RNA sequence: CCUGCGGCUUACACGCGCGCUACACUGACGGAGCCAGCGAGUCUAACCUUGGCCGAGAGGUCUUGGUAAUCUUGUGAAACUCCGUCGUGCUGGGGAUAGAGCAUUGUAAUUAUUGCUCUUCAACGAGGAAUUCCUAGUAAGCGC
């Protein structure tokens, strides 16, 4: 068809968003970042499971599409994640037509909480212990507290799935702490600070 | 307050701690000369990159 | 009823003042209290003949038209 | 009686196990599966799921293992037991009763988990000798001069019964302190034929509509 | 270059094939309908019931044109699905056998059912030619 | 009009207030069928058998806390939730939505069934309003949240000006303990301050009614 | 539109479809409110601030005369 | 709500534990599409079956296929995918709870044995102290 012969030259992604000029804002998260992957859709189920940085080799959006399934109501569900991202794709090419790949990387970079903090036993004396945190760690962490509060989003609410993880990837890249993984940041360094 | 980057040389190794953080050499990714222990938490390796928060803060044995 | 478009009317009004230009999507269309005694999400049915305003966002269905 | 099972590997290499259950364990099932799998040496287990038996048992076997025990339950609690001795060796299929849980009673110390000592009680018949080769080929050859863990079967009355029991050589005499759980184990058949097979030589079948088995141990 | 009932969608052919049919006018339809919710492990009547019928004959058809022969067993298995019979655990139900059979006599009307191979339901030269029609008009459905 | 909100966890951000009370003789006591209180002066054997002391023991301290708190104005204006910290270390919130009878009697019969149920239900059938957090109060409370022993040994001050000099996003909590007997340590490690109200000792009553009064000239609840 | 109003010794709203406010009552479910709107030949996505009163009464008699309008004996209560 | 060890009773106010169902828009109902494997099955008996039939359904009609890759059987399975309906409403989520009718046995269902249908529409607004298991085709969820 058409559209054959338009993705037949540029792999964009799901031949609506381009697949290529994608940046990645903030620093430490080059090779942490899985984006120089040309492919087609999220669901390359491939192992890459079994070793530990080989979690990075699968993309950070295909990470988010892992983490659509993460609720005892849609553990294993895959199309319909699949759906739900493509939805959400064309709400944040609706909202922000730069790129979708492009606005979820700026949300990703600027949702980053920069510290981290830990609870010492001591002995029996636990205390708050500035820590730092690993590249992969910050990510998986960002990716999961925005999955996370798109997931609270929907609890009693008529809008979508993708509707609130769209608005809380606008609100991550905008980085106005109206979403809960951007308040979750913002306390996170405000917290491990607090205890530096 | 900006926050400085750092490669991490090598994980420093024989640091008793508490099972889930641990030290590690970073010399600063601003300048190759600030170079200083410090406490990750996440799962790390070395020759990758990271966020100092601190400029002259050097890890040390957490027991 | 007792006009038949009974809050249908002037809420018809402001969404033509609002709704046809930033545009709303199929959920955002719930707002203004859209509910019974009409038309609550039924607003991307009757959007046939509005249009090029925004792509729509459906749910359970899957679709984006420029309304 | 060392065995053709048993002759070129019995006292020449100590075992490893592998303890797993049938399909989708209920949590206590688990729970008593891995007092199983602290209790015996060499332990290390694997939960089954959504796997075929006779690839998972062919992949488990070219990786190197000595034997391969699976369990089985009743709406919680676990009624049956095999083992599957792996190169071409017997399955045995048993019916066990009661247990006793570490969890449940008390934190008594530890299952110190040190090669133990066997005790196999009243067993004359050769099935008697069938089980205690079978089941001392499970546990480690070369526990020390002292070694405090001592497993126990006894066979009264067909129902072989397990405990296990630590003790310190005190002034006159030893002193011991109950651990493991306690069991009523019970077998009804064994086929040479590993698992795999399902249609195999069966060694042996319990009789059960047969009169004198009221009176009678081993068939 | 052949044109297929396969070729043609799921919702755009079976949309078309049901309007022919409203295009047909005659397919004898069971009255039923006005009661009945085509299966025993629904819980709602069909909500368009007198174009439920029209939906599941073109299903037949497509099957038809697609399988050599079908029975109402494989009718209702095909068209069968899980019970709200509560809370205990719902295996799959058949669909409706007194529906099947008279969705199979309504399709002998239009000459689309024939009796197949050693019984069973099978396409006539009208059935053919009919299905044919409808898909050559569903040809022309890309505008 | 319409009254405040719920005052409890849930409202966090919003303004809120936490009083807790503490080191009370609260359990499950049962006579040998159902479950009674540990009282002095009724059971004689029980008491002295149980092992506590007649002074030590005191049951209707939270009773009468209850009674002082559940019908302040400023509980009326939508400010506190309750935090219970029992002997046996058993936690309760407890939301201004209803207020339990000051008869000892029929407050130590809601007590026993709520010891031997931690569940209370609503007559409308909707708000169960005996919620248990994840224990302390601590765990589960408001994001902003201020913590202080109101001791007597503690700098004895106004109850207006502290309290008007705290912001309207935190929560203000106090800690009391109405032993007979005993010293303001029972929640010291959870309160972030140590400040005084009155220049005489008082029970969890009279400082918790003080406390109060102070937060009702606060803000004017 | 039509608020709640006297209906069988009721008061049943109308700003809902047809459907489940011809469901509250003793004695009528889902599938009977369901071929009860069938058998009056009115609209099932209709809500009932229209339909006025002549079907009001048409549907208290297919009420209190159901066999008369093909309500069948296996359907009874 | 079923169910494994503990009180008390008969010719019922209970203590320790295992599961399933739900507590709703990734939802719920209407129609469309659909991808398996495991085996099982009847000779002097009637099993496993195909179809046509009628009855909403439940259920009754004669026949071949199969003593077995042949006929079930491609078990056209369920979750799954599309649109439709619905708006967070303790509603259409939810069916514990009853009554009535229908088949359907069986000598009888009577102690709702079972299956359909109608009607009845509880709690359940995410569950504290604690709490177990777990490192990939894994937890998890679905069916034959």
């Amino acid at each position: 068809p058409e559209e054959v012969q338009q993705a037949q030259t540029e792999i964009k992604l799901f031949n609506k968003w381009s697949f290529e000029e994608v940046e990645v804002k903030d620093a430490s998260l080059v090779d942490y970042v899985q984006v120089r992957q040309p492919i087609f859709v999220a669901h390359t189920a491939g192992r890459y499971a079994n070793k530990r940085f080989r979690k990075a080799q699968c993309p950070i959006i295909e990470r988010l599409t892992n983490s659509l399934m993460m609720n005892g109501r849609n553990n294993g569900k895959k199309l319909k994640a699949v759906r739900i991202i493509k939805h959400t794709l064309d709400i944040i090419n609706v909202l922000t037509d730069q790129n979708p790949i492009q606005v979820v990387v700026d949300a990703i970079t600027n949702t980053g909480p920069r510290e981290d903090t830990t609870r010492v036993g001591g002995g029996g004396a636990a205390r708050r212990q500035a820590v730092d945190v690993s590249p992969l760690r910050r990510v998986n962490q960002a990716i999961a507290l925005l999955t996370i509060g798109a997931r609270e989003a929907a609890f009693r609410n008529i809008k979508t799935i993708a509707e609130t993880l769209a608005e809380e990837l606008i609100n991550a890249a905008k980085g106005s702490s109206t979403s809960y993984a951007i308040k979750k940041k913002d306390e996170l360094e405000r917290v491990a600070k607090s205890n530096r | 307050t900006p926050v400085t980057l750092a490669k991490v040389i090598k994980v420093l190794g024989r640091t008793g701690s508490r099972g889930g953080v641990t030290q590690v050499r970073v010399e600063f990714l601003e300048d190759t000369s600030r170079t200083i222990v410090r406490n990750v938490k996440g799962p790390v390796r070395e020759n990758d990159i990271l966020v100092l928060m601190e400029s002259e803060r050097e890890a040390r044995r957490l027991r | 009823a007792q006009h038949a478009v009974i809050l249908d009317q002037e809420k018809y009004d402001r969404i033509l003042k609002e709704v046809p230009t930033y545009r709303y999507v199929s959920v955002s269309v719930l707002v203004d209290r859209l509910k019974i005694g009409g038309s609550l999400a039924r607003i991307a049915l009757r959007h046939l003949e509005k249009e090029g305003i925004i792509k729509p966002i459906s749910k359970h269905s899957k679709q984006a038209i420029y309304t | 009686q060392v065995d053709d099972e048993y002759a070129a590997t019995s006292g020449i290499m100590d075992p490893r196990i592998i303890v797993t259950t049938s399909r989708d364990p209920s949590t206590r099932l688990s729970q008593f599966a891995k007092e199983i799998k602290l209790l015996f040496p060499n332990a290390v287990r694997l939960n089954r799921g959504n796997y075929v038996m006779p690839n998972l048992v062919d992949a488990c076997k070219k990786s190197g293992t000595t034997d391969l025990v699976v369990l089985h339950e009743h709406r919680g609690v676990p009624t049956s037991l095999t083992i599957s001795h792996f190169p071409h060796g017997p399955t045995a299929q048993f019916s066990l009763h009661n247990v006793v849980m570490r969890h449940d009673i008390i934190n008594a110390g530890n299952q110190s988990e040190v090669n133990p000592h066997l005790i196999f009680d009243n067993f004359t018949t050769a099935l008697g000798k069938r089980v205690v080769c079978i089941l001392k080929h499970l546990f480690n050859a070369g526990p020390k001069k002292d070694s405090e863990r001592v497993i126990t079967f006894a066979n009264r009355g067909d129902f072989i019964s397990v405990r296990q029991h630590v003790y310190v050589r005190t002034r006159e005499g030893v002193e011991i302190a109950e651990v493991g759980p306690r069991f009523e184990m019970r077998l009804f058949e064994l086929r040479l034929g590993t698992l795999e097979n399902k249609d195999a030589d069966v060694e042996w079948q319990l009789r059960r509509f047969i009169r004198t088995a009221n009176k009678k141990d081993y068939l | 270059p052949g044109v297929s009932v396969r070729d043609v969608a799921a919702q755009d052919f079976i949309n078309a094939y049901a309007s022919f049919l409203q295009r047909q006018g005659k397919l004898e339809v069971p009255g039923y309908v006005d009661i009945v919710k085509t299966s025993s492990g629904n819980e709602m009547p069909p909500q368009d019931a007198e174009g439920w019928f029209y939906k599941r004959a073109a299903s037949v058809a497509r099957h038809i044109y697609m399988r050599k022969q079908v029975g109402v067993g494989k009718l209702n298995k095909l068209y069968g699905g899980a019970k709200s019979r509560g809370v205990r655990p719902y295996k799959h139900i058949d669909a409706s056998g007194s529906i099947n059979r008279k969705v199979l006599q309504a399709l002998e009307k239009i000459g689309i059912v024939e009796i197949s191979p050693k019984g069973g339901r099978r396409i006539s030269e009208n059935g053919q030619r009919d299905l044919d029609r409808i898909a050559a008009q569903t040809l022309e459905e890309d505008e | 009009p319409q009254a405040p909100p719920v005052l409890t966890s849930k409202d966090k951000i919003t303004k809120r207030m936490i009083v807790v009370l503490a080191m009370a003789s609260l359990e499950t006591h049962k006579i040998s069928d159902k479950y009674v209180l540990l009282n002095c002066d009724d059971h004689q054997g029980l008491l002295k058998k149980m092992g506590r002391d007649i002074s030590e023991a005191r049951p209707d301290i939270t009773h009468q806390c209850l009674l002082t708190l559940l019908d302040s104005p400023i509980n009326k204006a939508g400010k506190l939730q309750v935090y219970i910290q029992t002997s046996r270390g058993i936690l309760i919130e407890v939301n201004p939505t209803v207020r339990i009878p000051r008869t000892f009697k029929r407050f130590s019969g809601l007590m026993v069934q709520l010891l031997h149920k931690l569940s209370i239900r609503s007559v409308n059938s909707e708000e169960k309003l005996l919620k248990v957090i994840k224990n302390p109060i601590t765990d589960h409370l408001p994001t902003k949240c201020r913590k202080v022993t109101l001791s007597f040994d503690a700098p004895v001050i106004r109850v207006q000006d502290y309290i008007e000099k705290l912001d309207d996003d935190e929560s203000i909590c106090v800690f009391v303990g109405a032993m007979a007997r005993g010293k303001d340590n029972f929640a010291d490690e959870y309160v972030d301050e140590k400040v005084g109200l009155s220049n005489y000792p008082l029970s969890a009553s009279v400082a918790c009614s003080k406390f109060c009064h102070g937060a009702e000239d606060a803000w004017n609840i | 539109f039509q608020h709640i109003l006297r209906l069988l010794n009721t008061n049943v709203d109308g700003n809902i479809k047809i459907v489940y406010a011809l469901t509250t009552i003793k004695g009528v479910g889902r599938r009977y409110s369901n071929l009860v709107c069938k058998k009056a030949d009115v609209d099932l996505h209709k809500r009932a601030g229209e339909l006025t009163q002549e079907e009001l009464e048409r549907i208290v008699q297919i009420m209190q005369n159901p066999t008369h309008y093909k309500i069948p004996a296996w359907f009874l209560n």
